[PDB]
RNA sequence: GGUUGCGGCCAUAUCUAGCAGAAAGCACCGUUCCCCGUUCGAUCAACCGUAGUUAAGCUGCUAAGAGCAAUACCGAGUAGUGUAGUGGGAGACCAUACGCGAAACUAUUGUGCUGCAAUCU
RNA sequence: CCUAAGGGGGACUCAUGGAGAACAGAAAUCUCCAGUAGAACAAAAGGGUAAAAGUCCCCUUGAUUUUGAUUUUCAGUGUGAAUACAAACCAUGAAAGUGUGGCCUAUCGAUCCUUUAGUCCCUCGGAAUUUGAGGCUAGAGGUGCCAGAAAAGUUACCACAGGGAUAACUGGCUUGUGGCAGUCAAGCGUUCAUAGCGACAUUGCUUUUUGAUUCUUCGAUGUCGGCUCUUCCUAUCAUACCGAAGCAGAAUUCGGUAAGCGUUGGAUUGUUCACCCACUAAUAGGGAACGUGAGCUGGGUUUAGACCGUCGUGAGACAGGUUAGUUU
RNA sequence: UUGCUUAAUUGAACGUGGACAAUUGAAUGAAGAGCUUUUAGUGGGCCAUUUUUGGUAAGCAGAACUGGCGAUGCGGGAUGA
RNA sequence: GGCGAAAGACUAAUCGAACCAUCUAGUAGCUGGUUCCUGCCGAAGUUUCCCUCAGGAUAGCAGAAGCUCGUAUCAGUUUUAU
RNA sequence: GUCUAACGUCUAUGCGAGUGUUUGGGUGUAAAACCCGUACGCGUAAUGAAAGUGAACGAAGGUGGGGGCCCAUUAGGGUGCACCAUCGACCGAUCCUGAUGUGUUCGGAUGGAUUUGAGUAAGAGCAUAGCUGUUGGGACCCGAAAGAUGGUGAACUAUGCCUG
């Protein structure tokens, strides 16, 4: 619980960018059981920037409609718009940490055509638990 | 248990503040006083009738007592106290332990 | 019958090590104690003065008092909800100091000298540790080492 | 469904405005909103929070109080500002001139300000002749010295005040204060 | 009778809604404990140090 | 019976106390009926004054040493002193004290 | 490098059985007036360094030596275990998934290192 | 429990084994070697201890004084116990050191009162002296239900507040116990394990036993038994059809399908149970709130009267015997 | 600096002055951190997984950690804390 | 208290202590009940002591009032070292 | 779940080292409103059982922070109230030392101490009111079995007597 949350996720279908490391990797493996996860595409990534891209300003939840609003908040970070945003998450940057914290957790939708007959079991198995890898994105397909 | 007749603590005496030898003896409680007065007071509650007015002790546990050695300075005669610890049996001046001997 | 005294459930917390039993080598009362030293605490069980309670063994803690024996550290121990400062008077037998220090007080001294060095060629360094990072591409030669194909074996009883 | 990782709906504890009905303290709080609102200043954010305050959070300042903070190195023509009450102080053997800008004052220290040369101004005057509190040096009495805080924190070893009506050798003395009688906390 | 005799159930939960706190830090721990002849002798170095930077600026 | 960190508190009400509490509803009625036998007293005896002269005392104690105040009658030297009889001095508005 | 005195770590140093040991050191060794201690100058005390000896101590080497120490395409990713499922099985228990992961066993290697002072073919 | 079994110092090394020495042997005393502790350390156990903490010897009182800090139990209150220091005064040792009781973990006690020690200090209040009394600090006298009232029974003549937070019916889980049934087959059965049996083991079923528990009911579900009457179960006593035999017949035994159909009259007992007599095809076993009391009866049990025995000083008790006792 | 400590000019503790500047020394998160006063109800619990004790066992009795029911509706398990 | 050829029986339908009024609104850790709306927050059956075991006090959990400040330095989590 | 006596916290108000007119006096258009003052209560000094003694080394202390203010010019410096942590100083109690002197047993200068106080260290209180919480009261409402005091009954019934 403790981890979900320091993950920033506190619902059902909220999505969040992690880098790989050693101390986020053993984090997700302790949330393994309640998250599914994967290795994104740059499509999915402009997907889920593009339609459910949020930023907070505040302490609130702002639509990333217009490049002033990244600008305004990361451009001490080199970050001056929605693609300089996108590359800065999928090929890992030096400032990864600042750009991911500053988008809001994403909130999907349920898949559309549902998920397995059983979801809390892992991937192997035959659950939507755990790592599947390439198959995230055609979760998030469904799901955003 | 069984403990010397002599010893040689510290003397509080303002006289002394040494070590002095001290002569032991084993405490023994004064005679009470009709004049104190809680002894005053219980009298004077106990008369006329109520009847009994303090209560009289009867669950008694303890088995031994706790031996107190008054101690007395040879030199300027300051009495000293000590308790020991509960003992069935106590001599004071003793044959010493003789060891090695048969039975 | 309830029993919880002192060293009740230590029977072999305040053992000695196997074949480590007797004289207390005399490094142990060569050491110097400072105030403000981190120590390890692990009762010895062959001196029973200036001994901790069972609740210190494995305590790690700040040295606050240094006397002809003994150290005083301080501890927090948490009763319920928040945490008490314990102040455990210890004979140095059950002392040793902590080796936590000597690795972050290396890298304090390395990157000091990492700084300068950059500074004196006029160039950065970055100085924060990093946790283990996912392995790059690499290429695997097969000369010597053609793959060999495994299967599943059978099951066999060895009784 | 959310995992609230805070308690959701929570005021925020501190007071947004005076508790006072006072309709001429209302206009202080009306001065000093517009002016916490839209100078940049610190000084006037700090004496919008201060208005609000309850009468045992605004402790009297008492004349010798202002006296030594004039006594600081360079705030000799500092203005004191005092959010609350100045009360006056018969131990001190003299005053200097200064500006002091208060709620109230008392008959002695009103006095005693003008009789030494200084003026003794409200805080509205205060806000035309330094609307940014500009060379002003804000001065708060000692909240730990009143009686019921005597009392606060009381247990076993923590030295405090009992709460008692009478005060004597009769009264919680014996069993408990001294090692005569048992124990001592 | 006969009641439920001891549990720690629900003890955890009880502590962690506004404690299991950590203790604050302060540059000067209290000298409560400290050897008394160290600290009778640290007076009056003290004491020492203060008039010595006293005079220091006073020049 | 015994809670919180408060005042241990002796309120004496473990008697029949409801039968004799005594309210001052007349403290104005007594004012005012106290003028009117006031007023009464002055008609009766006027120009006569209404107040015999006290005498000057000093209070007793340590504590009102310093204080000085009204006393009951003149004594007996005093009254000799300025040539007056006790007996006509309570009739000429003089107020005696033997013991003093 | 040897040896002695004082050591640190406290068997890679211990234990058993053989063999060797230049120089110096150490040792055994000689004596009982004296200080001293004993049933016993055996131990302890003292004296001589004079009469003798490396026999022993000590040191080194030898042993498919015992023990100890270290290592591992040894056993074994076995036993065990944290986490998961509306998995199997009447049950006892078991399999699988993401992780952590022994001990015994087997084989090989090693058998004190070292600080201060003094001294020596 | 201990003036040492406390404290200091010193010297030595225990349990045990082997090999030897007059009486002397399994065990007396002496000698050597081996001997990691296999002993001993007051006592329960665990830990600790080998030029020692063990054994022996010498000297001692630190088992002393003033009080603070700390650890455990902990509310971070008390008590008990313990730890490291500060200031004294000492013991011991050449010394460094060690010693603030017992090698460590248990071995103990508030307010009120009394008593003793200390300070010889404060007060007895109109002022003094001396007695007496009262104060301050530390011990002791004790609360073992050990955070600490001052305390005998009986009620079958009984009362009240409550409780299904809790027993005495039924019911529910369980099935040790009770009952019933299997399997493996050493043996029994003139030969022959299984016509019929069947030990040592082992797997089950049942809820007509008794336990175990205390979930329901204590602003009440009428607690034994019988009588009357209905229905249900089958683990079938009889009757039907069949298979098997160590079935010639007759008789008998085992089994299959089977609860359609019946399963009695009496002496004694309140009985359930039992036991006898007798008839019968047979006189099977059970359930239905241990079916069935606004169906009865009321013999038993279990109010109040009374007798006896045993028990009690007694009032009274008996799950012992006896007699009389409102069934809406 | 000291009255502590050293044979000491040795140390102990607390200091004056100077150097090391935002990669100021892991990750992730942070509706911000810290502090105070006062007072309610409660002080019969129970269940599930796992660890686990007594018992032949129990819808039995007793512990450990967590999650739940109690205090909670909603969809599923027909029905059911 | 009476009275009892004795049953704790009779003493005005009242008897193992009559009836009447008062003390008396006797006390009760035990029953029962406890009267309008919406909004926000939101438990405990656990610690210690108690002739304590159906009850209290105490700590904990909860509410309310806020106060000093504004990223300061916190965390029912990971990494690395020990 | 009330009212009252006495209280804890918090809040509002008046005045403030003081505060409170209401016991009482004056006055009145008469239980009102208005006015008056001595005392007294609380506060302004604590500590000790008491006899008693009784709060500045220093800018009413030092150190690390500290909002705000001042000088700057990222940064930096100064000043830093409240408050926090820490080390000190002063007053009382306890213990130690014991000067000139003296009703020769008093006095207690001076210098100290891991001791101790609900203290000082440029006052903060007093009064009124409100909610909430506490205690005594019938005490949120209704409820015993009992106890006591003083009276009324032998028209039923038990027993004696007298007369039928
Ligand atoms: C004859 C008899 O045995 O009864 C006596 C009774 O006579 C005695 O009464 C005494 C009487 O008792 C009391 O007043 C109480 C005082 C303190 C309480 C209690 C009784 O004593 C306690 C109990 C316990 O110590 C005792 O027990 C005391 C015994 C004692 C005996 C004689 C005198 C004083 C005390 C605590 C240590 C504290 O002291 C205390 C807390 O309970 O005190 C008077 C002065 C005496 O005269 C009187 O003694 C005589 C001679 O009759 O009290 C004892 C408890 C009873 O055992
Ligand atoms: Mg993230
Ligand atoms: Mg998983
Ligand atoms: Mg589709
Ligand atoms: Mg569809
Ligand atoms: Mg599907
Ligand atoms: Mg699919
Ligand atoms: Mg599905
Ligand atoms: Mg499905
Ligand atoms: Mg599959
Ligand atoms: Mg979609
Ligand atoms: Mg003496
Ligand atoms: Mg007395
Ligand atoms: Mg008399
Ligand atoms: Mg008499
Ligand atoms: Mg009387
Ligand atoms: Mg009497
Ligand atoms: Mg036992
Ligand atoms: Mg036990
Ligand atoms: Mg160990
Ligand atoms: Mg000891
Ligand atoms: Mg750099
Ligand atoms: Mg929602
Ligand atoms: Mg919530
Ligand atoms: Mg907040
Ligand atoms: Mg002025
Ligand atoms: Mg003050
Ligand atoms: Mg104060
Ligand atoms: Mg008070
Ligand atoms: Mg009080
Ligand atoms: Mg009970
Ligand atoms: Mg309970
Ligand atoms: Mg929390
Ligand atoms: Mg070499
Ligand atoms: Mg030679
Ligand atoms: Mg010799
Ligand atoms: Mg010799
Ligand atoms: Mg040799
Ligand atoms: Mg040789
Ligand atoms: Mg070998
Ligand atoms: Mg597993
Ligand atoms: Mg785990
Ligand atoms: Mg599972
Ligand atoms: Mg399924
Ligand atoms: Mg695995
Ligand atoms: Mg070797
Ligand atoms: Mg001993
Ligand atoms: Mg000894
Ligand atoms: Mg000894
Ligand atoms: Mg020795
Ligand atoms: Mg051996
Ligand atoms: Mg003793
Ligand atoms: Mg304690
Ligand atoms: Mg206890
Ligand atoms: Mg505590
Ligand atoms: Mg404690
Ligand atoms: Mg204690
Ligand atoms: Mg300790
Ligand atoms: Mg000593
Ligand atoms: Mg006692
Ligand atoms: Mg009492
Ligand atoms: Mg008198
Ligand atoms: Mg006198
Ligand atoms: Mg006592
Ligand atoms: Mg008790
Ligand atoms: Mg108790
Ligand atoms: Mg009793
Ligand atoms: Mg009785
Ligand atoms: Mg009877
Ligand atoms: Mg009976
Ligand atoms: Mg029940
Ligand atoms: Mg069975
Ligand atoms: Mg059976
Ligand atoms: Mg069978
Ligand atoms: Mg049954
Ligand atoms: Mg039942
Ligand atoms: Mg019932
Ligand atoms: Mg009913
Ligand atoms: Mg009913
Ligand atoms: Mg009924
Ligand atoms: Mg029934
Ligand atoms: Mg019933
Ligand atoms: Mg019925
Ligand atoms: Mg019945
Ligand atoms: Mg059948
Ligand atoms: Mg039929
Ligand atoms: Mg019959
Ligand atoms: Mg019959
Ligand atoms: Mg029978
Ligand atoms: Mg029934
Ligand atoms: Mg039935
Ligand atoms: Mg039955
Ligand atoms: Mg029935
Ligand atoms: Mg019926
Ligand atoms: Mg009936
Ligand atoms: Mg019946
Ligand atoms: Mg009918
Ligand atoms: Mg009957
Ligand atoms: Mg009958
Ligand atoms: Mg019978
Ligand atoms: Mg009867
Ligand atoms: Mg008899
Ligand atoms: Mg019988
Ligand atoms: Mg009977
Ligand atoms: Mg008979
Ligand atoms: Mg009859
Ligand atoms: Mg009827
Ligand atoms: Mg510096
Ligand atoms: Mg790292
Ligand atoms: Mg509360
Ligand atoms: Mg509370
Ligand atoms: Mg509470
Ligand atoms: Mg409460
Ligand atoms: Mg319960
Ligand atoms: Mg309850
Ligand atoms: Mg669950
Ligand atoms: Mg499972
Ligand atoms: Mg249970
Ligand atoms: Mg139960
Ligand atoms: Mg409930
Ligand atoms: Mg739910
Ligand atoms: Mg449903
Ligand atoms: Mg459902
Ligand atoms: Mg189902
Ligand atoms: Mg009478
Ligand atoms: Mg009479
Ligand atoms: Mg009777
Ligand atoms: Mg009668
Ligand atoms: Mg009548
Ligand atoms: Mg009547
Ligand atoms: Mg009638
Ligand atoms: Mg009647
Ligand atoms: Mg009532
Ligand atoms: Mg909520
Ligand atoms: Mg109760
Ligand atoms: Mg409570
Ligand atoms: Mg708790
Ligand atoms: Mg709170
Ligand atoms: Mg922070
Ligand atoms: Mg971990
Ligand atoms: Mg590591
Ligand atoms: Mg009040
Ligand atoms: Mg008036
Ligand atoms: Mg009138
Ligand atoms: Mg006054
Ligand atoms: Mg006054
Ligand atoms: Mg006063
Ligand atoms: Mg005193
Ligand atoms: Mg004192
Ligand atoms: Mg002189
Ligand atoms: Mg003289
Ligand atoms: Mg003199
Ligand atoms: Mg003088
Ligand atoms: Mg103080
Ligand atoms: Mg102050
Ligand atoms: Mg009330
Ligand atoms: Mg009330
Ligand atoms: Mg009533
Ligand atoms: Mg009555
Ligand atoms: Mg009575
Ligand atoms: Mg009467
Ligand atoms: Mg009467
Ligand atoms: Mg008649
Ligand atoms: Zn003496």
């Amino acid at each position: 619980r403790k981890v979900l949350q320091l993950l920033r996720l506190t619902q059902i279908n909220a999505g969040v960018f992690v880098r790989l490391t050693k101390a986020t990797s053993e984090l997700i493996k302790l949330a393994e059981p309640y998250v599914a996860y994967g290795y994104p595409s740059l499509s999915t990534i402009r997907q889920l920037v593009y339609k459910r891209g949020f930023g907070k300003v505040n302490k609130q939840r702002i639509a990333l409609s217009d490049n002033a609003i990244i600008e305004a908040n990361l451009g001490k970070f080199n970050i001056l718009s929605i693609e300089d945003l996108i590359h800065e998450i999928y090929t890992v940057g030096p400032n990864f940490k600042q750009v991911s914290n500053f988008l809001w957790p994403f909130k999907l939708s349920n898949p559309n055509g549902g998920f397995r007959a059983r979801k809390f079991q892992h991937f192997i198995q035959g659950g939507d638990t755990g790592n599947r890898e390439q198959f995230i994105n055609a979760l998030v397909k469904q799901m955003n | 248990v069984n403990v010397p007749k002599t010893r040689k603590t510290y003397c509080k005496g303002k006289e002394c503040r040494k070590h002095t030898q001290h002569k032991v003896t084993q405490y023994k409680a004064g005679k009470a006083s009709l004049f104190a007065q809680g002894k005053r007071r219980y009298d004077r509650k106990q008369s006329g009738y109520g009847g009994q007015t303090k209560q009289i002790f009867h669950k008694k546990a303890k088995t031994t007592k706790k031996v107190v050695l008054r101690l007395e300075c040879v030199v300027c005669k300051t009495k000293a106290q000590l308790p020991l610890k509960r003992c069935k049996h106590f001599e004071l001046g003793g044959d010493k332990k003789q060891k090695g001997q048969a039975l | 019958g309830k029993s919880r005294g002192y060293r009740s459930g230590t029977r072999y917390a305040f053992q000695r090590d196997f074949k480590k039993h007797g004289a207390i080598p005399l490094s142990t009362y060569l050491k110097v104690y400072k105030v403000g030293d981190i120590v390890d605490i692990k009762a010895n069980g062959s001196i029973q003065k200036g001994m901790p309670h069972k609740y210190y063994h494995g305590k790690t803690g700040i040295v606050y008092n240094v006397t002809k024996s003994s150290v005083g550290v301080i501890i927090n121990k948490v009763v319920g909800n928040r945490y008490i400062e314990k102040r455990v008077n210890l004979r140095v037998e059950h002392v040793k100091h902590s080796a936590c220090r000597q690795e972050f007080l290396n890298r304090v001294k390395s990157n000091a000298a990492k700084k300068r060095e950059a500074k004196a060629n006029g160039e950065t360094v970055y100085l924060k540790r990093q946790a283990a990072k996912p392995r790059g591409s690499r290429i695997i030669s097969t000369e010597g080492n053609i793959p060999q194909t495994l299967a599943p074996v059978a099951y066999e009883t060895f009784i | 469904g959310r995992d609230h990782t805070s308690k959701q709906h929570v005021r925020s504890g501190h007071r947004t405005a005076p508790k006072s009905d006072n309709v001429y303290l209302q206009l202080l709080v009306k001065l000093y909103s517009f002016l916490a609102r839209r100078t940049d200043a610190p000084f006037n954010k700090v004496i919008l929070k201060s208005l609000f305050l309850s009468k045992i959070n605004r402790p009297p300042v008492s004349v010798s109080r202002i006296s030594r903070a004039l006594k600081q190195k360079g705030a000799a023509e500092k203005t004191i500002v005092v959010v609350g009450t100045v009360t006056d102080d018969n131990r001190l053997l003299e005053f200097p001139k200064a500006t002091i800008a208060a709620l109230r004052f008392t008959a002695g220290a009103k006095d005693r300000i003008l009789k030494n040369g200084g003026e003794a101004i409200t805080l509205d005057q205060l806000a035309l002749r330094a609307p940014k509190g500009q060379n002003t040096l804000i001065v708060r009495g000692p909240r730990n010295s009143r009686e019921a805080v005597r009392h606060f924190g009381f247990g076993p070893h923590k030295g405090k005040a009992p709460r008692i009506l009478s005060k004597g050798r009769k009264f919680e003395r014996a069993r408990g204060r001294r090692r005569s009688r048992g124990f001592k906390v | 009778a006969k009641s439920k005799n001891h549990t720690a159930h629900n003890q955890t939960r009880k502590a962690h809604r506004n404690g299991i706190k950590k203790p604050k830090t302060y540059k000067y721990p209290s000298l409560k404990g400290v050897d008394a002849k160290f600290k009778r002798n640290h007076r009056y170095a003290l004491h020492g140090t203060a008039k010595a930077l006293a005079k220091a600026r006073a020049e | 019976a015994i809670s919180k960190n408060l005042p241990l508190l002796n309120n004496h009400f473990r008697k029949h106390w409801q039968e004799r509490v005594r309210v001052h509803f007349d403290q104005a009625g007594k004012k005012a009926s106290r003028r009117q036998s006031r007023l009464r007293k002055a008609a009766k005896i006027a120009p006569r004054p209404i107040d015999a002269l006290r005498p000057v005392v000093r209070a007793p104690t340590v504590k009102y040493n310093r204080k000085v105040r009204a006393g009951r009658g003149f004594t007996l030297a005093e009254l000799k002193a300025v040539g007056i009889a006790p007996k006509y001095a309570r009739t000429i508005g003089i107020s005696v004290d033997h013991r003093r």
